[PDB]
Parts: C-alpha cells; structure tokens; sequence
C-alpha cells in the first residue's frame, strides 16, 4: 500500500484548499481513509475520515469548512477545505485507517501515512528557484573526503527537494533547512560528502525539484581541482 | 477528551526511554503510538496498546495502566531521537485525539569534531550576487559559532547561519552564508570562515579566483 498526496503548495486566503491522495495496492473501497495535518513546529491534528459508502466525520473545529470524498474510478480520495487562512498552513497527510472489530470501543489507528504535502496559505505569488553549484575548490578537500553541493536561491513557497545522481547517491547527503530571507523568498543548500578520490572519476548532479512552480533542475557540479 | 504527554524526555545511549501518555479512563481505550523523525512523516510503532507492526524493532514495547499508557524504548540508539505521539479514538464523539507529542533526545553521545568546507561564488557572480557558503559537517554536540572575516576584519553584515540540523548519520551539520556584491567580492584579497565547536576553532580561507 502506497499513498501519494498531490495538490497545490500555495493557496490564497479565502480560497479553497483541495488535495488528492492516489491509492495503489488496495481498493479505495476496502478501508476508511483519513486526513491529518501538522502546522510547522506544532503537533498532529486530525481532520477527518471518509469511507466510500459516505460515512464521514470530522474535527469539530473544521466540520463547517471541510469535506472529504472518494473517487472510485481513479482509486483516489480528496480533501476540500474552504475559506482558508494562514492558520491552515500545514503539512497535510493522507493515511489509511486500520481497525480491529472489538465491540465495546473503537480500535482505529493509522498505517501507512503518505509523505505529506506542505500547503502555504499566502497572497504572495509563486517564485521558482535558481540553482548554483557549490564546486569543490582547488583547496577544499579535507583529507580523504570532499564536500560538494548546490545552492538553491530565491523560491516561494516551500519546499524544494534535492536528490543526488537521481537518488543513487544517498550516503553523506544533507539538505539544510531553508533560510527565509528579508525579501520573503527562501534559499537553501544541499551537500554531499564523498571520497576525495572520486572527484576524478564520478559525475555528481543535484536534482532540484520545486513543485509549486513546476521547476526541475539537474545541475552538474564539476570539481575545480 | 485530552491526552497528556511530557514535552521532553532525555535518555543516555543504551539506556531505556519511557514516554507516558495520560487520559481519563484511558484503561477502556486502545492506545497507539507514532514516531516522527525530523523531516519525515509519522510511522506507527505500536498499535492496540502493545502490538508491534511488522518491521518495528522489538526494542519498542507498549504497555498500559488504568490511567496512562507507556511507550518503552529499550537500548536506545541515537537514531531513535524523534517526536513520539500517542493516539486514541473517542468513541462517544467519533473523534480521533492525539497527544501533544514528546521530543526524545539522546544526550551524552561521543564528541565529534566538525569538518569545514568553504565554497566561493563563481557562477552566481553573473546573476549579480555573491554568496560565500561555509558548510560545517559531522559534529556533535549540535552547537557551533561562526565568525567571518574579510581580509583580517570581522564581517557581520550579510551573514546568516542555520541552526544545526541532524544528519542521517546522527551527527549535526550547519551552514553559514556571507552575502557580498560581485565588486565587493573582487575587492578583498581573502575571506575566512572560522567555526568554533566545543572550545576549538577551525578556519578556512579563500581568495577571489574564478
């Protein structure tokens, strides 16, 4: 069972937030499906559940603004959240509900969870990133290891994701927290530390994705050496 | 209905961590536990009070009193640092309820000295910007100071430094950025990033030369 959230990362105040979860590996009719969110730095907040026969309930705080629905033909379920404000900026998770039929009470829990989609509620427009290589200079090797990286400048909203060599390079990879600048735009760096001997025989490419602006960059990072 | 959790639990490596969740007549409700590591989605690690999902280490166990539930992590590893959330369903109102979360920190790991790399701007100059990037990798504990110099003079303007972030190997990394104009970058003979960690300093210097 794999759950794949999708939908805009940016919603203007008073507009409607719409997200969709595509389910593969099981029929959408087999399980109860829930949405959860987490405001940045805060705890987990339950939104609601749906079942394909129409059974639903919601967080009472959200009940008057929220609908969850199922699309049988595409094996999807969706969240609709009306009249959003900045209070609705959050990472939104779609989850499969598991349950055990024990008569007394309800045994209901969540497994698995989607990866989460950050939705930022803002009147500001989307801005795509510019990517610059952080190339190992003639003096930057540190013994037997060398760091290289990518600088991802001036995007909005979050997030950008960075992989290296299409995900084949994971050891030593670190993507830093984004810096919110005085301009209101974000920037971040991503680095990988590799054996110094590999700079002469291995290609390094940072794969930058900024879904809100539909931008993808594959940036070769060439050692100066 | 409300679920109480301590905000913080600190544990030494190899010892046993206990995360408690309290609520009214919790004894009559089934309790479930989720682990959320930094930058990741939650994962179920205990359901139905004490059952362990497939693939979850047996170091994780769940138990229940009449008024509290406990997630116990035995032989704690640095990789177990995470926020842990308890969850129940309130059958009366058909509502899911989460605890406020407990941040588990594994203290007293072994000291690890930082590796510092300084990257000069090259291609960025043609965008009429110049960012020097000072990467600070693989250190523990997660506390550093960064000082920048142009020639021999300290520079504070245009400096931004991130809060140390945990790496996948459980050490910390941080980055510091110095913003210059392209003309300013060419106007000095050298720049330096000086990183102080645990009473020791590492300094890297670079000269304009693209």
């Amino acid at each position: 069972v794999q759950l794949l959230e999708s939908g805009p990362g940016l919603v203007k105040p008073s507009e409607t937030l719409s997200l969709t979860c595509t389910v593969s590996g099981v029929p959408i009719s087999r399980h109860y499906w829930n949405w959860i969110r987490q405001s940045p730095g805060k705890g987990l907040e339950w939104i609601g559940y749906i079942f394909f026969n129409g059974n639903a309930n919601y967080n009472p705080s959200l009940k008057s603004r929220v609908t969850i629905s199922v699309d049988m033909s595409k094996n999807q379920f969706s969240l609709t959240l009306r009249s959003v404000t900045a209070a609705d900026t959050a990472v939104y998770y779609c989850v499969r509900e598991k349950s055990i039929a024990e008569e007394d009470n309800m045994v209901r829990w969540f497994d698995p969870w989607g990866q989460g989609t950050l939705v930022t509620v803002s009147s500001a427009s989307t801005k795509g990133p510019s990517v610059f290589p952080l190339a190992p200079s003639s003096k930057s090797t540190s013994g037997g290891t060398a760091a290289l990286g990518c600088l991802v400048k001036d995007y909005f909203p979050e997030p950008v994701t960075v992989s290296w060599n299409s995900g084949a390079l994971t050891s030593g990879v670190h993507t830093f927290p984004a810096v919110l600048q005085s301009s209101g735009l974000y920037s971040l760096s991503s680095v990988v530390t590799v054996p110094s001997s590999s700079l002469g025989t291995q290609t390094y490419i940072c794969n930058v994705n900024h879904k809100p602006s539909n931008t993808k960059v594959d940036k070769r990072v060439e050692p100066k050496s | 209905y409300e679920l109480t959790q301590p905000p913080s639990v600190s544990v030494a490596p190899g010892k046993t961590a206990r995360i408690t969740c309290g609520g009214n007549n919790l004894g009559t409700k089934s309790v479930h536990w989720y682990q959320q590591k930094p930058g990741q989605a939650p994962v179920n690690v205990i359901y139905y009070d004490s059952d362990r999902p497939s693939g979850i280490p047996e170091r994780f166990s769940g138990s229940k009193s009449g008024n509290t539930a406990t997630l116990t992590i035995s032989r704690v590893e640095a990789g177990d640092e995470a926020d842990y959330y308890c969850q129940v369903w309130d059958s009366s109102r058909d509502q899911c309820v989460f605890g406020i979360g407990t941040k588990v920190t594994v203290l007293g790991q072994p000291k690890a000295n930082p590796t510092v790399t300084l990257f000069p701007p090259c291609e960025e100059l043609q965008a009429n910007k110049a960012t020097l990037v000072c990467l600070i990798s693989d250190f523990y504990p997660g506390a550093v100071t960064v000082a920048w110099k142009a020639d021999s003079s300290p520079v504070k303007a245009g400096v931004e430094t991130t809060t140390p972030s945990k790496q996948s190997n459980n050490k910390y990394a941080a980055s510091s950025y110095l913003s210059l104009t392209p003309e300013q970058w060419k106007s000095h003979r050298s720049y330096s990033c000086q990183v102080t960690h645990e009473g020791s300093t590492v300094e890297k210097t670079v000269a304009p030369t693209e």
